């Protein structure tokens, strides 16, 4: 019933893979975490790693959401993808780092047939390694349902901000 | 079977109900596509482009609907009482997907039944998640938000983007958006990348924390903390009289649109200003603004163009011809090549508005 | 001393050469200023704006030179046979200061050396590092540069920025721009703001480094300040690797310039026709003959599915920023040789930004 975790923790995780993508949502949003964010990326991919983002055409509030901010964060465009083009990478990813993301990596959907969230692709985050998210608390988001990947095996609950869950991160990865 | 796109007809109207990518999607799914020639030209598809997708391509509008079982159109057909029967064309008992404005405009409707047509309004979209994919009224509004900035920026005497030079220091444009769905949130990110000070405000509370997940600032009165608080229109009021551009984009269905900018208000802005009124064909935020033009007084150009979503046709277009194929997909399967919308599905149930011969949907005296 | 400065009555000018701010520094300095009434209309500075700066607003044009011992203006004069005598307002003997266009005006030059009036023509500014805060080619390309984006997101039919919807993914604008100096550097700026993939090309070698600092790349190919004709050779050697990128292009702005010579064509009009349909073209240099030889001055062009635009003037369609910009050029052009407590002016000439300019000292 829900694992805990801080950044040392994340930061450890994270530090040791080959290949990761981060899935920026809403949440990476309201804090204006891009510039953060995209530095914890630079900062990994330093190492030699791998890097990616999901883009889900639902992340945010608005169509496009995502993109104008990691384009503000000069993030690359060769490096930043649509569900369809990279849903199935996330198997061979150790990392699944969810920073503000949510109700776009539900399972709700591929299930459990009554909720909200049904019917609405996602992002095959769980097939990757390990999956860290990332937020303030256990409520919801948008949909207003739970998310079943919280609380299981191989998933890290960051309880706080993104920007500062990411500004630490950053730090303890020197 | 067999699937038709015409070329809109309605004045202004640049985009098509169709893409390449489209096409190759219909094709593969059983059907044979055709298209009015010139029919993607203000969209900038055409129809060596089209055809090179698996179209063919029929050369009046007559001639690609007569014998077509499913049409695709953006706007409504024009009935006879507009000087042009197109639902004429339509062949009976045929399917129709478009943006119908049915709740709004019986009187096609009724053109529609009586010619056995089955009509999927796509403007009545169930708003659930599955169905995201299938909306175009956020496709298209989006672009509107992104355009009220651009044809904002085109008519506004300065730059958007503060600027330090040799000679001197311009100091950045003041952008304040108003109503903050879909368009507005669109606005304010292009705004806010082109380099304005970008300042917003809605009537639902939990707007204020999407406004700034887009590097806006929300106008909230200071009394206080988070009897009469209709003065709350004095910090709105406060903004305007430092706004280069305003952008208004609340609307309401059926109804008129609420007044956001009095005459009043417009008199207080500083000369050189303009106004996007992007719900001027509802009646406007804006009185002063005028469907179809730039309007100028007290120093200030109120702009007012109509079909916003047109002025960027090219990509329009291809987005609503994705919303139109993501609706009809699940209904294609094998029985041989025909589609069955399953009566269980609430996408089907709440767009459909006549079926055979008969209005369904409720709101329709019937 | 009195400076005057006249509204612009060329078709379609909307600057002015003024602002508050400027008028503020003019009277500490000893001047008397008056502005025609209405001048800064087109420029959004209002005249209750220019007498709280001190200036004094004058009802006609002509009452505003009647008594100038200084005049300030934007475009130059129109000679007595243009359409209006205003080389016969300025009062005799004073000094003119302006965007004259000497070389080309020959005529409107000799009109003002008869009416014994000295003019300084602030296009001829000598390129020097020094000379940066009052070069009015530089304040208004920068402008132009900006406006060029503006300008081709208009004519656009399709959005600048990526975005990935449920609807599908509306691709970013492919731009790219022939001539990286100011004008060119600020179109890459914009352009890489609204999220444009930017792509640009110029002959100086310099270029390179900059494009790739503000996120554009850079299309390699291969004097005091500028460049000059490069040959037949090189043109042919550079719709090289251009056409890999031009044929994928959907805005492409053309700043190239060559003084004394003919603007250089850069895109033929075998080049257009093969560009992707609704792509548009904002030609630039269209006042020096363009870059592109279908753009025609003052009008947009559609030929071969593709849009060209060639505006004239284009620093005036941003006039509100244009003006006071180009009031400071002025500003710190003058300034150095207002001798302190005597209300007097001696351009210096051993100082060659007066020498550079001075057309009729007469
Ligand atoms: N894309 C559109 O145009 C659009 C339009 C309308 C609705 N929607 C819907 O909205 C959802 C968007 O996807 P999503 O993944 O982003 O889902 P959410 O919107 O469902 O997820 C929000 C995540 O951000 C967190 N968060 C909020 N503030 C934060 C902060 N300052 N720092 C760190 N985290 C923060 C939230 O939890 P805590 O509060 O506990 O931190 C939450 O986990 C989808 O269901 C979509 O259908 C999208
Ligand atoms: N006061 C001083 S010191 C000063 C003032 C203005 C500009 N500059 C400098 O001069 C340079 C440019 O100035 P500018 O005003 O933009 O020049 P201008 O506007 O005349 O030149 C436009 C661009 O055309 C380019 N160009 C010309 N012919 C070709 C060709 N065949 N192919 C490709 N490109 C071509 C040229 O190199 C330049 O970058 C910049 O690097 C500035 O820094 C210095």
């Amino acid at each position: 019933s829900v694992k805990a975790g801080s950044a040392e923790d994340a930061a450890f995780i994270m530090k040791n893979a080959s290949k990761v993508i981060i899935v920026p949502g809403y949440g990476m949003a309201v804090a204006q975490a891009q510039h953060a964010l995209r530095e914890m990326a630079d900062v990994l991919k330093k190492e030699g790693v791998e890097v990616s983002y999901a883009i889900h055409p639902v992340a945010g509030r608005m169509p496009g959401h995502m993109n104008v901010l990691l384009a503000e964060a000069n993030v690359p465009y060769d490096e930043v993808f649509e569900l369809e083009e990279i849903n199935s990478s996330f198997q061979t990813a150790d990392v699944a780092f969810v920073i503000g993301a949510n109700d776009v990596t539900n399972p709700a959907a591929k299930t459990d047939p009554s909720s909200p969230i049904y019917g609405m692709p996602i992002l095959d985050v769980e097939k990757a390694g390990t999956v860290l998210f990332i937020k303030r608390s256990m409520a919801s988001g948008y949909a207003g349902v739970e998310n079943e990947l919280f609380f299981r095996n191989n998933t890290m609950m960051l309880f706080g901000d993104a920007k500062k869950m990411t500004e630490q991160i950053v730090q303890a990865m020197n | 079977m067999k699937i038709a796109i015409p070329k809109e007809r309605r004045p202004g109207e640049d985009r098509v109900a169709i893409s390449p990518e489209v096409v190759k999607k219909l094709v593969g799914l059983g059907f044979e596509v055709i298209v009015e020639q010139g029919a993607g030209v203000g969209a900038s598809i055409t129809d060596d482009a089209l055809t090179a997708a698996g179209a063919t391509i029929a050369s009046t509008a007559a001639q690609a609907l007569s014998q077509a079982d499913v049409v695709w159109k953006v706007q409504r057909p024009m009935t006879a009482e507009e000087g042009t029967d197109e639902v004429a064309l339509i062949k009976e008992g045929a399917v129709l997907m478009c943006h119908l404005g049915a709740l709004t405009n019986r009187p096609v409707v009724e053109a529609l039944t009586k010619r056995k047509i089955t009509a999927y309004a796509m403007e009545l979209m169930p708003r659930i998640s599955r169905a995201q994919s299938m909306d175009i009224l956020s496709s298209q509004s989006n672009l509107a938000g992104y355009r009220a900035v651009i044809d904002g920026a085109y008519e506004f005497a300065r730059a958007f983007p503060m600027m330090m030079t040799a000679a001197g220091t311009v100091p950045p444009a003041r952008v304040l958006v108003f109503g903050v769905g879909v368009a507005g949130l669109q606005a304010i990110a292009t705004a806010k990348r082109l380099g304005a000070v970008v300042m917003a405000t809605d009537v639902r509370a939990a707007t204020k924390e999407q406004v700034e997940s887009l590097g806006g600032k929300f106008i909230t009165v200071d009394d206080e903390a988070m009897e009469f608080r209709k003065k709350q229109a004095e910090a709105v009021l406060k903004e305007l009289v430092k706004t280069d551009i305003a952008i208004t984009t609340a609307l309401i269905p059926g109804k008129p649109a609420p007044v956001l900018i009095t005459e009043e208000m417009v008199t207080k802005m500083k000369p050189g200003s303009v106004i996007i009124d992007l719900a001027v064909e509802a009646g406007g935020n804006c009185p002063l603004s005028e469907p179809g033009k730039i309007v100028v007084k007290h120093g200030v150009k109120i702009v007012g163009h109509t079909n916003v979503p047109s002025r960027v046709a090219a990509d329009a277009s291809p987005l609503f011809a994705k919303n139109l194929l993501n609706f009809l997909t699940p209904h294609v399967d094998k029985d041989t090549k025909t589609l069955v919308m399953k009566l269980e599905d609430e996408t089907v149930s709440g767009t459909c508005v006549t079926r055979d011969g008969a209005i369904v949907h409720p709101a329709l005296t019937g």
